């Protein structure tokens, strides 16, 4: 059934699973025409396909040339989304398959469903946690290699840098999570506390910068502070 | 025009005929129901006074032999049973007549609500829907599960209806899962009506046994299955024109015979407004449609 709260611990067992965040898959600008009326121009978007217990990270990129001459644009994201996920499936090996697929957002469960008849044995499961993937295309690097696409593409990261080699698989989704709550939040101010000190460097095949233990201690606690004080500015608190 | 004979009534029980029901006391000298008319299949049912539990019955056409009903007081229910002995039959009929033991099939001539019920229902049909091959008739009642609800447990007492299911293999051909799902033509015009069911008579024949079965008897499988056959036919665009008047007709009559006090547990809501408000058919039920707001406005 749905992961939640309760449940939310089995991320970090050892049956295969992939979360499928699909908010970046159909992405437009608004702009109004000669005439006066508004029109969308697309953008290339991307689907986050993620193993949260090993930082695996599938991310498909999304070419506007796949909306062309389509109708009902936002419906078919999600058949695409789901289309694509079923390929990814099938081009790994049988004991790599996962065991199940989580959807951040429920409009993917018949889509992917109807996609992964094949595999019955794949579970498709909805979550009433309301996680912050969507902020992905503000990770620099990630939003470079969407924008820079020129045809449909499959690029592999690990999201976690090499954060596993020092802190577990439930510790390291809790500093992507807080992360990209803040990032998600207020951006601007996310990449301040993230880069204000030259002297910490992104590695070359790092998404993150490369902070001690205990640096990342007092970065979590300024993106806890930014949370926090977002909320107040919002709330009026 | 045929007769049922009754051997007695035994045990006070509420007895219907097709949409007609009486109640017989304890004991009553009743022996059975005379002047039913012949062209159609018929269904006999019983509910107990002392266990309203279990509404039970039996479908069957006099063309095909004689039947009658027998109390057995062992297995306590009300069976049919066939007579094969003709001369034996006749005199039994013929005696019960004369002493006007026999309540009269109550039709008015300009009805023809029956018929519309059944427009499409042959026993043989029923006869493979429901698997008891040494009867020429078949047994029914409210706890039968289907083969679907068996497979998500007795086979031998399940109601076999074809099985639909829109996230299925059978539904959804490989490489037009979107289109498949989200317009149903291809699985009900290839797979369901040229593959299974061969015409739409039997696929609107197999509908209306399932409502029937539903209304009479509470049979709740029954009415899943009648659901989805109906959500089968709205959600595909592409429909033969024939078969979308006749499925507005069958509907209309169904809605129209349905107890106001049952609506509550024999209409799906979402179905009925998807199929009457969203789907591709929303526009093509038109006096289905106006039964239903003036019958049923709550359930929309
Ligand atoms: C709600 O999903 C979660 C959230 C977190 N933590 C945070 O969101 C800290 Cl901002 C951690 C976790 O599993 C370790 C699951």
């Amino acid at each position: 059934g749905a992961m939640n709260s309760s449940n939310y611990a089995e991320l970090f067992n050892n049956d295969i699973k992939l979360f499928v965040d699909d908010t970046n898959v159909y992405r437009v600008t608004v702009h109004k025409t000669f005439e006066g009326n508004v029109a969308t121009k697309a953008i290339n978007g991307c689907i986050f396909t993620l193993n949260p217990k090993t930082g695996h990270l599938f991310l498909k990129i999304i070419h506007t040339s796949v909306w062309a001459g389509q109708k009902r644009l936002s419906q078919l994201a999600k058949w695409k989304t789901a289309e694509e996920v079923s390929a990814l499936v099938r081009s790994l090996p049988k004991e790599e398959q996962p065991k199940q697929i989580i959807v951040t957002r429920k409009a993917m469960l018949d889509p992917l469903e109807v996609h992964m008849l094949d595999f019955p044995n794949i579970a498709i499961r909805p979550t009433e946690l309301r996680l912050p993937f969507s902020a992905a295309m503000s990770i620099d690097k990630l939003s470079d290699v969407v924008m820079k696409a020129t045809e449909p593409q499959m690029v592999l990261f690990n999201i976690y840098d090499d954060w596993l080699d020092r802190i577990s698989s439930y510790t390291a989704f809790s500093r992507l999570t807080l992360l990209l709550r803040a990032l998600k939040t207020n951006e601007e101010s996310a990449k301040m506390i993230l880069l204000s000190d030259p002297t910490i460097t992104i590695k070359s095949y790092h998404l993150w910068p490369s902070f001690t233990d205990e640096q990342w201690i007092t970065i979590e606690s300024q993106m806890r502070d930014l949370i926090l004080t977002e909320y107040g500015r919002k709330y009026n608190v | 025009m045929n007769t049922v004979p009754f051997t007695s009534a035994p045990i006070e029980v509420t007895i219907g005929i097709d949409q007609y029901s009486f109640n017989v006391k304890e004991n009553q000298p009743f022996h059975g129901i005379k002047d039913i008319p012949i062209g159609h299949v018929h269904v006999i049912h019983f509910q107990h006074a002392d266990n309203s539990s279990m509404r039970y019955g039996y479908w069957f056409d006099c063309r095909m032999g004689n039947f009658y009903i027998q109390y057995d007081p062992k297995d306590g229910l009300y069976k049919m049973m066939e007579e094969r002995d003709g001369a034996k039959f006749e005199n039994i009929v013929h005696n019960f007549k004369e002493r006007q033991m026999m309540v009269s099939y109550p039709k008015i001539d300009e009805d023809d609500t029956w018929y519309n019920l059944t427009e499409f229902v042959q026993m043989d049909k029923i006869r493979k829907i429901v698997r008891k091959d040494e009867n020429q008739f078949s047994y029914v009642d409210s706890s039968m599960t289907t083969v679907q609800e068996n497979e998500l447990s007795d086979p031998a007492h399940s109601l076999n209806y074809t099985v639909i299911n829109f996230k299925s293999r059978e539904a959804i051909r490989p490489g037009h899962e979107m289109e498949d799902f989200l317009d149903k033509s291809y699985y009900l015009n290839t797979v369901m009506l040229q593959g299974i069911f061969k015409n739409s008579s039997n696929y609107f024949g197999e509908l209306q046994f399932a409502f029937l079965n539903a209304m009479f008897f509470g049979n709740y499988g029954s009415s899943l299955q009648w659901h989805a056959m109906i959500e089968l036919i709205c959600s595909s665009a592409t429909v033969p024109k024939h078969m979308l008047d006749k499925l507005d007709e069958i509907l209309y009559y169904q809605i129209k015979t349905l107890p106001e006090q049952y609506s509550d547990i024999l209409l799906n809501e979402r179905v009925w407004n998807i199929c009457l408000y969203s789907s591709f058919q929303k526009n093509s039920l038109h006096n289905t449609e106006k039964i239903m707001e003036n019958k049923y406005p709550e359930l929309l």
